[PDB]
């Protein structure tokens, strides 16, 4: 498609692709205890066992509001630890970060943590309006086997069942049904059906065989155009 | 045998010009009602080097339409007729059209036939969906250096006479004047052998072209004349980022001069990434230069091809709403509103889908 | 099949019109929803050049309107000239004589120039998603390859005895 | 569209220039950052940036001559925020050892 | 429930339009958006991530939905010796052997 | 060969699990077209769930552009031409502060 | 409230055409968040 | 000259007196996890990702 | 800068890997359509062969 | 739609009588005065003003986070 | 000392070891219970957490779930050294030995 | 039929790639 | 040589002796 020509796209006056340490004026230089009076420094080697902490605290702090979802919990883990698991496996030497990656790592996730505690961080919300959308289509899926129906999608499995029973009849020749040819065959089933969404199907023409839908519409007296101006 | 069918036929020299009949390949669909697309060819190449390109399973462009790789007039298989004149070429195909039942299409082209693949979405733009125009402009390119090499070489090709040359004189003559390899196997390609081993001709037309080129005046092939107007449909231009057709620093401002809808660049006009090389013109035999430009035409045809001007997409069908012009309609007692405009089967007229779709409608209230 | 849950948590302070949290699309759907959609014209011309004649005629009536409603406009125009000759020649080499004189000041040029490569990049990308996944889907082929081989394990053992 | 409309590409770039000199670490960008925003007040008259504030009050002039004092007040504290840092040390971190 | 031909495609890919004279000037800007809601697509970000821990949780979840795949779940979790659920086949090792201890017989 | 019969069973079923993947992508992606031509929320729409991670910047004043990116692409084109090419360090927040002051034996702490 | 329908065109389907009948209710849907807001803050207020 | 000059050396030339960052660090545990992370995900870069 | 990189940083000589909102869309925000050609894929080849 | 819109609707439910069902669909010129003055829902309806103050809201409250989260 | 389980409040109850046996016996149903653990038969006394697919930050689910049931506070110096089954059977006779001795909880 | 098996196992042997397209043109060559 | 030029048509590289066994095919 396309790809950036400049060679130098990735240079830095600290390296190539340097993102861990940019060079500046006041670069780090050494300090000599006989010469040494005092010093004002912020670094410790407290950030191994913060950093045990702060997992504890919210991978705990989260699972208040998971209801016991023992499905939600197990795949907020997976998730809390694609966090966790950053600096080590980043392109960037986070070992080799200015003054510390380790300090400014495990400050930033006590940042992320304070959010946390008041369940107002953006992936808790967004973990729990994910849930609800889940759980309303499994309950959907829950309600229509009860009442003995069939659900949408054990009607599509089955009509794909179906059709590979008949595309494998006439494949006499070749005996290797890949699964290139199985996807092709679902994938238009797929385009159909999901037409067939906004389209319902009426009659043995299918999902959206109407032609009739395509000719000239008119919004609903009811409905007119809210935002704008018609003619 | 199935996705391959070319019909045969003998080109007839015709005194009048409404009276050329086209013929080419058709290539079959995946599926049993698809749209269709005409093609045309570079002027003085083969219709079954993009064969390969059409029937790539990679591609997969005939899951789309089926496809008609058409030669024009005074080209390979096709009626001759001494006039180039696009409006007359454009006629061909509407005749064309109406022998193989056919009410609207898609239009490609490469380099020259798709400034005819144009040139009949502007003569004829209700009977044409959208045009695809690869590696080409609806500029005047008498000039341009590309096309003056193509047109010293069928000059050269004139000197030629089949009676008295021997087949080794014909190689050797081929070898020494065309420099350019493509253009080299695509005109020993095009020398064919009459029945009874009369004699050897090119299949295109070599007497009627050469004057056309040499002439080189208003109607010449290089040449885009203000007569052809505007085309008012869906139009998408590609072409090499390095191409001694299309110069990216101006002769992109003839696609804005000529059709009415085209965006700009990054939307309706693209470049192919690719390095300077003079064979990069011949998109089909590079793999870099084909992938991108099937997976263009896919999204052409496929979301923008055949969809209403002020619609954005395929997806806004039945969805959005255009703005009425007042007045506009025959019913005095109308409320002006918006609506959404109407978009119609592709073979309407040849079929009675409208019949048969009406009488269902009526069984369900 | 299992009854799943009923509801999972619904936080009491957060909603879809009122967001909890903020970021710039919130406040860009706020703003399409003020200046409304594209206003598509459905004409042949643009309204400008349709109307020029009367367009010029209410263009000179608001110039006169204020011309007839401005006494002292002899005034306005004195008051305006010393603003108008400094700032102009103070600020001509930073806008116009940067073009051909001392320095180039090519700061604005270079922000052009990456956003028109950001362009035909994201013009690009279905082409170039669709190149990383060929990769992707060569090497998830490759895996596959194994269980095709145990299928027929069985009838090898089958004909091999 | 953030590439094809100049405005945000003009403020959006220059903004990620500015931001992105945290790394020369003068101190927390975060403090600072309102403080540039007020000194361009001050140097920006020459490149009329203050317009836009004609007629908030009487005086065009009115944000950059408090600005201007705000530069004053704020840059003469920082060396004496910096001494209150160093503690009791503070003139061995200037001067050294005695003699 | 009806299915239609599985030879055609959805009517509004055969639907089309063409153009005619005069023209409409205007050149459409954005794709109108009037309400906000994008439901039952999945989301673009998912498209070219390696392998991960995902796959092999999603594929217990759905192979959990069958009686056959219950067997292979807790059959793998239990009496497979490997230290990672991240399955990769890079040998023919433990194919070829586990068929020469079976093909004796 | 019953423990390889369900061996590979669990590995082809991780792997179908990943081809199913990039299969739902492509199918996705047909509905998305012009990326030039959506507005700013219709686009992050189409990728669920990059809004939440810019709120998650915004809340946690993470408003250095690429700071959290391990391959900040967009810091790169923007300072091809900088005076001290140079893009942000990784996760940097703008209002850390690791400056240290030492006293020595000589002035200016040297 | 019920609208009186002139009846001088046929509205389109609602099952084949759902998106030309949903403005109106995420409009109010608006509305009513904001009343949670208004009832909400009756004790800060007070 | 005298914009560059007063912060170059109000801001600029006078942090770099007075303050300074240490070389010396008091903690090193993100090395040797990226080196074991990395014998992890030895078999799916032998995939070449 | 997000929208971009988010989009267009990736290669194929790097590993990408999955964050926590890609984590939780995959696992539990799936349609209809991918929990059909999952377990057609299962039935198809792995018990079905 | 609004519940001033509604209440508007409720009051001139005998006045959408007259106008929709009788003037509305009668030719001349007392159906284009019924056709033009017909009762329902706004067609551009929306109010800019109460849609200005939302934007300029949540802009400027995303401000005072930032500017009081320090 | 009520916790949701599958949206259902039950009340959590506690364990009370004091025998090594079954410290062993629960040790191993804790680790095989876990999700990310792998060759869970395989599991024993001598097994280290990484030969199953456990890491650092599955030793602290691990840990937190140890005093889910049995009422501890670990503090997060201890967590990183637990990597063996039989860590965690040493540290909870530890726990116990220190409470039986001590009359309080270890520092947290 | 029975054609299409004659050119595509030879082209089985040369690990060509081969295409329906393919074996179609080359079916048509042998007949005409 | 239309066996050679059907197989350059489709860009696959060709050998010399799968160019004979397609002519004998053909002959035969
Ligand atoms: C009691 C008696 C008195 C009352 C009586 C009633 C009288 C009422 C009068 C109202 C008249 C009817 C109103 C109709 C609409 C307004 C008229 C109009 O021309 O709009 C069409 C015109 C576009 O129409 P179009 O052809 O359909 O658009 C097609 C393309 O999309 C357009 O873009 P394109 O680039 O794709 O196509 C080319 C484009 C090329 O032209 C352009 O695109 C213009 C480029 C300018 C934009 C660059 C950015 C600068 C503006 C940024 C935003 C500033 C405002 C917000 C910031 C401050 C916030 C307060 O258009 C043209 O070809 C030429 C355009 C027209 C000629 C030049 C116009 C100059 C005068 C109009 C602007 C007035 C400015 C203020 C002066 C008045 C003092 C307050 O609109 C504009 O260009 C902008 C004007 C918007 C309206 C504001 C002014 C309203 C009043 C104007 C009255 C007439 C002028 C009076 C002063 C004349 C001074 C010389
Ligand atoms: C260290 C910087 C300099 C400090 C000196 C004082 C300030 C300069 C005053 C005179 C200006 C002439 C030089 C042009 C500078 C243009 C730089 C520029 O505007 O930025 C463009 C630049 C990007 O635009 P560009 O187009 O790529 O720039 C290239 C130029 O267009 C052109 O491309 P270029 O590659 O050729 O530029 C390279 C640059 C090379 O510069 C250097 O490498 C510096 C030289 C080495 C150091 C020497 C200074 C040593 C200082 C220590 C000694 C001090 C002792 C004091 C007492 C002791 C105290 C303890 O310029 C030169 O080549 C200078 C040679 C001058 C040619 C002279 C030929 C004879 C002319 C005879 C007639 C003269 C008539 C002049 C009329 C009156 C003036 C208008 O933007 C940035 O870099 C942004 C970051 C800013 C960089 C750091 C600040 C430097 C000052 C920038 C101005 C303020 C920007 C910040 C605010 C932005 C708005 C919010
Ligand atoms: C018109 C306006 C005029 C004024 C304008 C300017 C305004 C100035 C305000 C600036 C800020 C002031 C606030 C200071 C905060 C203090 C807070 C505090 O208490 O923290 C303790 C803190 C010390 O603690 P540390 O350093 O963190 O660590 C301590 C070590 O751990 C400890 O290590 P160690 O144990 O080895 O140390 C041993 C011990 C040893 O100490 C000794 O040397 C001992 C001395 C001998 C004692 C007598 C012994 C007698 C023995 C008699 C024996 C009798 C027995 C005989 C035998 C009897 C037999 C039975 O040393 C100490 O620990 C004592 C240090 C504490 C002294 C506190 C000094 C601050 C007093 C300020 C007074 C005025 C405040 C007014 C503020 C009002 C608001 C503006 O004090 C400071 O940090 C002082 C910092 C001051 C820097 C700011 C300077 C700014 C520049 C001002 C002058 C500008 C001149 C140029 C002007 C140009 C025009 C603009
Ligand atoms: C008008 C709208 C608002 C605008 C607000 C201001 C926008 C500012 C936009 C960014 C410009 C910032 C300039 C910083 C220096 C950039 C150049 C650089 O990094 O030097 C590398 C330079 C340039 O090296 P180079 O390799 O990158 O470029 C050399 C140039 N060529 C390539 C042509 C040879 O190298 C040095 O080492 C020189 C070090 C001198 C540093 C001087 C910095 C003084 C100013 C910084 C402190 C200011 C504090 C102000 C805060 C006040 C708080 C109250
Ligand atoms: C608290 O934190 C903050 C915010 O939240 C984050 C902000 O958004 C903001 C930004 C502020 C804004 C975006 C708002 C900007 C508003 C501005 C500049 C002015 C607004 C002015 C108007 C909307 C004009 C209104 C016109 C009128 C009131 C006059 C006409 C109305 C009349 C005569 C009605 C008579 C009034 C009454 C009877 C009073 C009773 C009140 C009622 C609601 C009764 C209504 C009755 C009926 C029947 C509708 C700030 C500064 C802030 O500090």
């Amino acid at each position: 498609g396309y790809k950036i020509r400049n060679k130098s796209i990735f240079w830095t006056r600290a390296g190539w692709k340097n993102n861990w340490h940019p060079k500046n004026f006041n670069a780090p230089r050494p300090s000599y205890g006989e010469f040494t009076m005092g010093i004002r420094c912020r670094n410790d080697h407290h950030s191994f066992l913060r950093y045990v902490q702060t997992y504890r605290n919210m991978s705990r702090h989260c699972k208040q509001y998971f209801l016991g979802d023992k499905q939600l919990e197990e795949t907020f883990i997976l998730g809390l630890r694609s966090l966790f698991l950053v600096p080590y496996d980043s392109q960037c030497l986070t070992d080799q970060i200015k003054h510390g990656g380790e300090r400014r790592f495990v400050d930033q996730l006590d940042r992320d943590f304070e959010l946390i505690s008041y369940n107002t961080h953006p992936y808790q919300l967004f973990t729990y309006t994910v849930r609800n959308e889940h759980l309303a289509w499994k309950n959907e899926q829950y309600e229509k086997i009860q009442k003995g129906e069939k659900t949408f999608e054990q009607e599509l499995l089955d009509y794909l069942d179906e059709q590979v029973l008949a595309e494998k009849a006439k494949l006499r020749d070749g005996q290797n049904f890949s699964i290139e040819r199985m996807t092709e065959i679902a994938l238009h089933v797929f385009r159909k059906a999901r037409a067939g969404k906004v389209r319902p199907a009426q009659d043995v023409r299918g999902p959206d065989g109407n032609v009739n839908d395509f000719l000239e519409q008119r919004r609903p007296f009811e409905h007119p155009n809210p935002t704008g101006v018609t003619h | 045998s199935r996705i391959i069918n070319h019909l045969r036929g003998d080109p007839v020299y015709q005194d009048n010009t409404k009276d050329v009949s086209l013929r080419g390949t058709f290539l079959r669909g995946k599926y049993d009602d698809l749209p269709t697309m005409i093609f045309f060819t570079e002027a003085c190449d083969l219709t079954a080097n993009w064969i390969p390109f059409f029937t790539n399973p990679q591609y997969d462009i005939l899951a789309h339409r089926n496809v008609w790789l058409l030669n024009p007039r005074n080209f390979g298989n096709s009626d001759r007729h001494p006039s180039f004149d696009l409006q007359e070429m454009s006629d061909d195909v509407m005749r064309f059209m109406y022998s193989q039942k056919i009410s609207m299409a898609t239009l490609g082209g490469h380099g020259i036939g798709g400034k005819i693949a144009l040139a009949v979405g502007c003569y004829h733009a209700e009977r044409v969906t959208g045009v695809f125009s690869i590696d080409s402009s609806p500029m005047d390119q008498r000039y341009h250096e590309a096309f003056k090499e193509f047109k010293g070489y069928v000059n050269a090709l004139t000197e030629i006479n089949f009676k008295t040359w021997s087949d080794k004189d014909v190689k050797v003559f081929l070898k020494e004047n065309i420099k350019d390899p493509k253009w080299r196997s695509i005109f020993t390609n095009n020398i064919s052998k009459n029945a009874k081993t009369q004699s050897d001709s090119f299949n295109f037309e070599i007497n009627y072209l050469n004057h056309n080129l040499n002439f080189n005046k208003a109607d010449s092939l290089g040449n885009w004349a203000v007569k052809n107007g505007i085309y008012t449909g869906r139009a998408h231009f590609i072409f090499p980022e390095y191409s001694r057709w299309v110069h990216l620093a101006t002769n992109t401002l003839p696609m804005h001069k000529v059709c009415a809808r085209v965006k700009g660049f990054g939307h309706d006009i693209f470049y192919v990434q690719g390095d300077e090389n003079p064979l990069n013109h011949w998109v089909y035999d590079f793999e870099n230069y084909a992938n991108v430009v099937a997976s263009k035409l896919n999204k052409f045809l496929h979301s923008y091809d055949g969809v209403h001007a002020l619609l954005k997409d395929r997806t806004e069908i039945g969805n959005f709403m255009i703005p009425d012009r007042i007045k506009s309609r025959n019913d005095s007692k109308h409320i002006y509103g918006d609506y959404s405009p109407a978009h119609l089967h592709h073979n309407w007229r040849f079929n009675h889908i409208y019949e048969k779709h009406d009488e269902l409608d009526k069984k369900l209230n | 099949m299992k009854k799943p849950m009923a509801k999972a948590y619904e936080h009491p302070y957060n909603s879809e019109h009122h967001p909890l949290n903020f970021s710039a699309v919130k406040i860009a759907e706020t703003f399409h929803d003020f200046i409304g959609p594209e206003q598509v014209s459905p004409h042949y011309e643009s309204f400008a050049m349709s109307r020029k004649f009367l367009l010029t005629f209410w263009g000179g009536f608001f110039v006169l309107n204020f011309g007839m409603a401005t006494v002292d406009l002899n005034w306005i125009m004195k008051s305006t000239y010393i603003p108008w000759i400094f700032w102009f020649q103070l600020m001509y080499f930073y806008v116009e004589g940067k073009n051909s004189m001392f320095m180039p000041l090519l700061q604005r040029f270079y922000r052009r120039a990456a956003a028109n490569e950001i362009f035909t990049m994201e013009a690009f990308y279905h082409e170039n998603i669709e190149n990383k996944l060929r990769n992707l889907m060569r090497i998830t082929k490759g895996q596959l390859e194994y269980w095709d081989i145990h299928t027929s394990y069985g009838e090898i053992r089958a004909d091999s005895i | 569209n953030p590439n094809t409309e100049e405005n945000t590409i003009d403020s959006d770039y220059l903004a990620a220039s500015g931001t992105v000199e945290a790394e020369k670490e003068i101190t927390s960008i975060d403090d600072y950052l309102g403080l540039v925003f007020a000194i361009a007040y001050v140097f920006g008259v020459f490149f009329y940036v203050h317009g836009w504030t004609s007629m908030l009050s009487h005086a065009v002039l009115l944000l950059s001559c408090y600005s201007i004092i705000i530069m004053f007040l704020f840059i003469l504290g920082m060396p004496t925020l910096l001494l209150y840092d160093f503690g009791i040390f503070f003139l061995a971190y200037l001067k050294g050892a005695g003699k | 429930l009806q299915w239609g031909s599985l030879a055609e495609r959805p009517m509004v890919d055969r639907v089309m339009s063409t153009s005619t004279w005069p023209v409409p000037y205007y050149q459409r800007l954005f794709k109108a958006y009037p309400i906000r809601e994008k439901k039952d697509k999945m989301s673009l970000l998912l498209s070219d991530i390696d392998i991960d821990d995902t796959n092999w949780y999603q594929a217990k979840d759905f192979l959990r939905g069958s009686f056959r795949g219950r067997q292979i779940v807790d059959y793998v979790e239990n009496n497979i010796a490997s230290n990672t659920y991240i399955l990769i086949q890079q040998d023919v090792a433990n194919m070829a052997k586990a068929y020469v201890h079976d093909i004796c017989g | 060969l019953d423990d390889i019969e369900n061996e590979l069973s669990f590995h082809a079923a991780i792997w179908l699990n990943a081809y199913a993947d990039y299969t739902m992508f492509l199918f996705e992606l047909e509905e998305y077209n012009d990326p030039n031509d959506y507005l700013m929320h219709e686009n992050f729409d189409f990728f669920r769930g990059l809004e939440t991670e810019l709120e998650e910047l915004t809340e946690t004043h993470n408003y250095i552009p690429g700071a959290k990116d391990d391959v900040n692409l967009r810091g790169y084109l923007a300072t091809q031409f900088a005076w001290g090419k140079k893009v942000i360090s990784f996760y940097r927040h703008p209002a850390d502060d690791f400056k240290c002051a030492k006293a020595t034996k000589n002035m200016l702490g040297r | 409230p019920k609208i009186v329908n002139p009846q001088l065109w046929p509205n389109p389907n609602k099952l084949r055409f759902a998106d030309l009948y949903k403005y109106q209710g995420v409009e109010m849907k608006k509305i009513n968040d904001s009343i949670k807001n208004y009832k909400a803050a009756k004790f800060y207020i007070g | 000259s005298q914009f560059v000059a007063f912060f170059a050396i109000v801001f600029w030339l006078f942090l770099f007196l007075y303050t300074f960052f240490i070389i010396e660090k008091h903690e090193d545990f993100f090395s040797k996890k990226r080196e074991e992370r990395k014998k992890k995900l030895k078999e799916l870069w032998n995939l070449k990702n | 800068t997000h929208f971009f990189n988010r989009r267009h940083s990736s290669s194929q000589e790097f590993i990408r890997f999955r964050t926590y909102t890609e984590v939780l869309l995959k696992i539990s925000a799936y349609n209809d359509f991918f929990y059909v050609l999952n377990n057609y894929y299962y039935n198809q080849k792995l018990i079905l062969k | 739609m609004n519940p001033i819109q509604k209440a508007w609707l409720k009051i001139l439910e005998p006045v959408s009588y007259v106008i929709n069902e009788k003037m509305a669909k009668r030719t001349g010129i007392i159906g284009k005065l019924g056709r033009f003055f017909a009762i329902g829902p706004r067609e551009y309806g929306v109010h800019p003003i109460n849609r200005m103050f939302i934007f300029m809201n949540r802009k400027y409250m995303a401000f005072q986070a930032v500017a009081l989260h320090r | 000392l009520t916790q949701y389980v599958e949206g259902q409040i039950v009340n959590r109850n506690q364990l009370t070891l004091k025998k090594q046996e079954d410290i062993e016996q629960y040790v191993l149903k804790l680790v095989r219970g876990y999700f990310r653990t792998t060759n869970k038969q395989g599991l024993n006394i001598n097994s280290v957490l990484q030969d199953h697919g456990l890491d650092e930050f599955d030793s602290i689910e691990l840990a937190m779930q140890v005093e889910e049931d049995l009422g501890y506070v670990i503090s997060a110096e201890t967590i990183p050294v637990l990597n063996k089954v039989k860590h965690f059977v040493n540290y909870i006779n530890h726990v116990e030995q220190f409470k039986a001795e001590n009359g309080k909880a270890p520092i947290a | 039929a029975p054609q299409n098996l004659e050119v595509e196992n030879i082209l089985k042997r040369y690990h060509i790639n081969y295409t329906q397209a393919l074996i179609d043109e080359l079916v048509d060559w042998k007949t005409g």
